[PDB]
């Protein structure tokens, strides 16, 4: 089952 | 470790104005992924800017993220009175945020307004109950930026007073700030001249209201 | 649209423990990242920590780490922030945040206040206008409502007839876990002893009702 994307952090 | 920002600033409507935003640790760099965040009253929170130059979803294009020399920066541009808010920033070290003291933006709504300045002895009834409270008040004063500074017999005081504010007044944009110095009565009674210094933008000199017990 | 509703606001003593919750809807809370942060008067906004949408990696500051836990409930779209060992310095407003570049989405707030006081009426002491409390046509006068607990406490002067120029500020939490607030109001110098000028003061947890005639 493909993961999908998820919301971008504010730290990488 | 330590993020350190302007603690105030003053722009007006359509200006453009800087604030910056330091590291103690070293010079402010993309892995520091600077967030910038405001504040406007009632603690309403709005994240404007993540890793640098990253504007939130909804945040105006007038709010750009940057790197100044040594330092991460947050600019807006053609300022509105909107704005006028405080401005958090928190950078990032390994696996935690630091947020800075914060920058109060004022986006200058009216003429500067000096505050008004009086300082109440402690009662009579206080004294009987064995503490004793000096109250300076500083009445509607724009922007809210100011410095309340106690010193006995001449002397300056730290750890032993307390402040409050006003919300902004809907239709002067004024503020009003009272600030509590208190002491037990015998530590007040080792002392003889009680003062409250007051800088403020409005002020070209610092006002002095004072008292001998 | 999208709404963070935080529960569990309230009072603990020095040494106690709490749990606050925020429930997400309106976004996939399976899908963002979450972050703990707090705001008190005087300590600005502080970052607590963070935890990824599957809990593997939870971030916190190494000051609060000790006493400190964030967890998460995906399938009840709710996350938690713990606190043990509370003192008097935790005491702030808590809030939840969500991620999405930056900090996208705010909860509303919890108050979390850490005191070991006991419910206690307020000392009424009247800020008396003087030579050192008058400027131009005006002078200030007031009321030092001191060392009550909990809040809050209502101010009006002459019974509710004089209310332009009344300032009453919000109140402060003192190193003795009481509270002390301020209500000041200028009147013309002219005025001073022409006219009578009483603060009335009720806080309803101590069924204290104070009338204080503040005179130059
Ligand atoms: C929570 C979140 O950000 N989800 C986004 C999704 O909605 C869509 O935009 C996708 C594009 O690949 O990325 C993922
Ligand atoms: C989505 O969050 C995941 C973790 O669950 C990863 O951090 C991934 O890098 C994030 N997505 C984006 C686009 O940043």
């Amino acid at each position: 089952p493909a993961p999908g994307s998820t919301a971008p952090p504010a730290h990488g | 470790a330590v993020v350190t920002q302007e603690s105030a600033l003053t722009t007006s409507p359509g200006e453009t104005v800087t604030l910056t935003c330091r590291s103690s640790t070293g010079a402010v760099i993309t892995s520091n992924y600077a967030n910038w965040v405001q504040e406007k009253p009632d603690h309403l929170f709005t994240g404007l800017i993540g890793r640098t130059y990253n504007r939130v979803p909804g945040v105006p294009a007038r709010f750009s993220g940057s790197l100044i020399g040594d330092k991460a920066a947050l600019t807006i541009t053609g300022a509105q009175t909107e704005d006028e808010a405080i401005y958090f920033c928190a950078l990032w070290y390994s696996n935690h945020f630091v947020f800075g003291g914060g920058t109060k933006l004022t986006v200058l709504k009216r003429t500067v307004a000096a505050p008004s300045v009086f300082i109440f002895p402690p009662s009579d009834e206080q004294l009987k109950s064995g503490t004793a409270s000096v109250v300076c008040l500083l009445n509607n004063f724009y922007p809210r930026e100011a410095k309340v500074q106690w010193k006995v017999d001449n002397a300056l005081q730290s750890g032993n007073s307390q402040e409050s504010v006003t919300e902004q007044d809907s239709k002067d944009s004024t503020y009003s700030l009272s600030s509590t110095l208190t002491l037990s009565k015998a530590d007040y009674e080792k002392h003889k001249v009680y003062a409250c210094e007051v800088t403020h933008q409005g002020l070209s000199s610092p006002v002095t209201k004072s008292f001998n017990r | 649209e999208v709404k963070l509703h935080q529960s569990g606001g309230g009072l603990v003593q020095p040494g106690g423990f709490l749990k606050i919750s925020c429930v997400v809807s309106g976004i996939d809370f399976s899908r963002y990242w979450m972050s703990w942060v707090r705001r008190a008067p005087g300590k600005g906004l502080e970052w607590i920590g963070e935890i990824t949408p599957d809990s593997n990696t939870i971030n916190y500051v190494p000051s609060l780490k000790d006493n400190f836990g964030i967890s998460r409930d995906n399938a009840k779209n709710t996350l938690f922030l713990q606190m043990t060992k509370v003192r008097s310095e935790d005491t702030a407003l808590y809030f939840c945040a969500s991620y999405y570049e930056g900090f996208a989405y705010w909860g509303q707030g919890t108050l979390v206040t850490v005191s070991a006081a006991s419910t206690k009426g307020p000392s009424v002491f009247p800020l008396a206008p003087s030579s050192k409390s008058t400027s131009g046509g005006t002078a200030a006068l007031g009321c030092l409502v001191k060392d009550y607990f909990p809040e809050p406490v209502t101010v009006s002067w002459n019974s509710g007839a004089l209310t332009s120029g009344v300032h009453t500020f919000p109140a402060v939490l003192q190193s003795s876990g009481l509270y002390s607030l301020s209500s000041v109001v200028t009147v013309p110098s002219s005025s001073l002893g022409t006219q009578t000028y009483i603060c009335n003061v009720n806080h309803k947890p101590s069924n204290t009702k104070v009338d204080k005639k503040v005179e130059p």
